[PDB]
């Protein structure tokens, strides 16, 4: 009932996943090398974004940016010994 | 250059200690710039600065930092000089090592050079995996090799996990690597993922350098690179290692295996040794239990004597 060539995938225990293309990968030596022979999400806002800056920007990443969440960071930080020189 | 402005303004403390020369890395969850900077010791010295994206979790930015801590800074390892924090922008300070392009080299070493590169590669992976930590993006732009000094750094801890028993206390609270370089129990989603997943990476590398091509699976997607897989090490082998790990799958197309020789032959030194198509053998095993470890490999006859 697939349309040839496919692949398919499924979990032994119980969702499938599929690949269908025109062409299964041929291994291609007539290419030169090096040519292959073949040839978003904010975790703290726990939310898809439509623009980055603009999400950046808003009250729910600003109101987490500026939380004591970031206290498991500057723990590791306060360990590291600082070594460059630093001007006013 | 406006990504160079922007930079010092999400992390002011920044222009007080260093001058943000350019970018010379970019992956989907940071970029890494060359900069200056004066030591206290006296040396002036080149630093990269690796801005992680503001999206990335506290835990997140924090496992990373203690990958570097704790098991970086030897052994091909990168470790971490500072980290500076404004609010959500972290930016990591380490040690820029002068490196080569993967596509540049690569027709242009010799085969000493490529066991050389090998067994660095697995002094890295062999100390990572001592702690418990699971890279997920071992892959050539990840490991910087400077081939006038013979220097190796395995970086990026930012996509890591731990192993059911990592020494990386943070990497227990934990996104995806380049598909090219995956594992097919990694490309098969199978929920146990192990140390073994890196070394596969490896071997992808390794038939790189024996091939002469790269990328060598070019797969903008998982089952993409597994039916490219699949005409490599074949869709029999490749379906009858699945079960063992409780993954069905069917093929419409059956291709055999390639000989491994013969193949990396006909891609690309005269006298290439058995051992190093042995060795590509057992990297690139199928089977993830049975799939070489990097203190395995560098006890692999491929390296006597080095
Ligand atoms: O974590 C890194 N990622 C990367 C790349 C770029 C972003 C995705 N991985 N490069 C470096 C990383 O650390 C470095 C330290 C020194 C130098 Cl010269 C380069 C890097
Ligand atoms: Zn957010």
């Amino acid at each position: 009932r697939l349309k040839k060539p496919f692949v398919k995938v499924e979990d032994m225990s119980q969702r499938p996943f599929y690949l269908q293309l025109t062409n299964m990968p041929f291994i291609n030596y007539s290419i030169q090398k090096p040519c292959s022979p073949f040839d978003g999400y904010c975790e703290c806002c726990l939310q898809k974004y439509e623009d980055l800056e603009t999400h950046l920007l808003s009250e729910q990443h600003r109101n987490f940016a500026q939380s004591n969440q970031y206290q498991v960071v500057d723990d590791i930080v306060s360990k590291l010994v600082f070594d460059f020189v630093e001007y006013e | 250059k406006k990504d160079i402005e922007k930079l010092y303004e999400a992390v002011p403390q920044l222009s007080n200690v260093f001058k943000i020369e350019d970018k010379i890395g970019e992956g989907t969850f940071s970029s890494v710039y060359l900069a200056t900077a004066q030591l206290q010791v006296g040396p002036e010295e080149k630093i990269a600065l690796k801005h992680l994206i503001p999206t990335s979790h506290p835990i997140r930015i924090a496992a990373e930092l203690q990958c570097l801590t704790v098991a970086g800074g030897q052994d091909n390892v990168m470790g971490v000089k500072y980290c500076f924090r404004k609010n959500d922008h972290v930016v990591i300070a380490m040690p820029y090592l002068e490196h080569e392009s993967f596509l540049d080299i690569l027709n242009s070493l010799s085969f000493q050079e490529v066991r050389e590169y090998m067994l660095n590669l697995f002094k890295a992976l062999k100390r990572i995996h001592q702690f418990g930590i699971v890279h997920r993006d071992v892959k050539p732009s990840n490991f910087l090799y400077n081939r006038r000094l013979k220097k190796y750094a395995l970086v990026d801890f930012g996509l890591a996990q731990g192993t059911h028993d990592t020494k990386i206390e943070l990497l227990k609270f934990v996104r995806a690597g380049t598909p090219g370089f995956r594992a097919p129990e990694v490309l098969t989603k199978c929920p146990n993922q192990t140390t073994a997943i890196d070394m596969w990476s490896a071997g992808v590398i390794f038939l790189s350098l024996l091939s002469g091509r790269y990328p060598f699976y070019k797969a903008s997607d998982d089952l993409t690179a597994l039916a490219q897989i699949m005409t490599i090490r074949g869709s029999r082998e490749t379906i009858q290692a699945a079960k063992t790990f409780g993954k069905s799958i069917l093929c419409s197309k059956e291709v055999p295996a390639q000989d491994l020789r013969k193949l990396c032959e006909r891609l690309r030194w005269n006298e290439v040794p058995d051992e190093a198509y042995d060795l590509l053998d057992k990297l690139l095993d199928l089977n993830p239990a049975s799939r070489i470890t990097a203190e395995e490999a560098l006890l692999h006859p491929f390296f006597k004597d080095m």
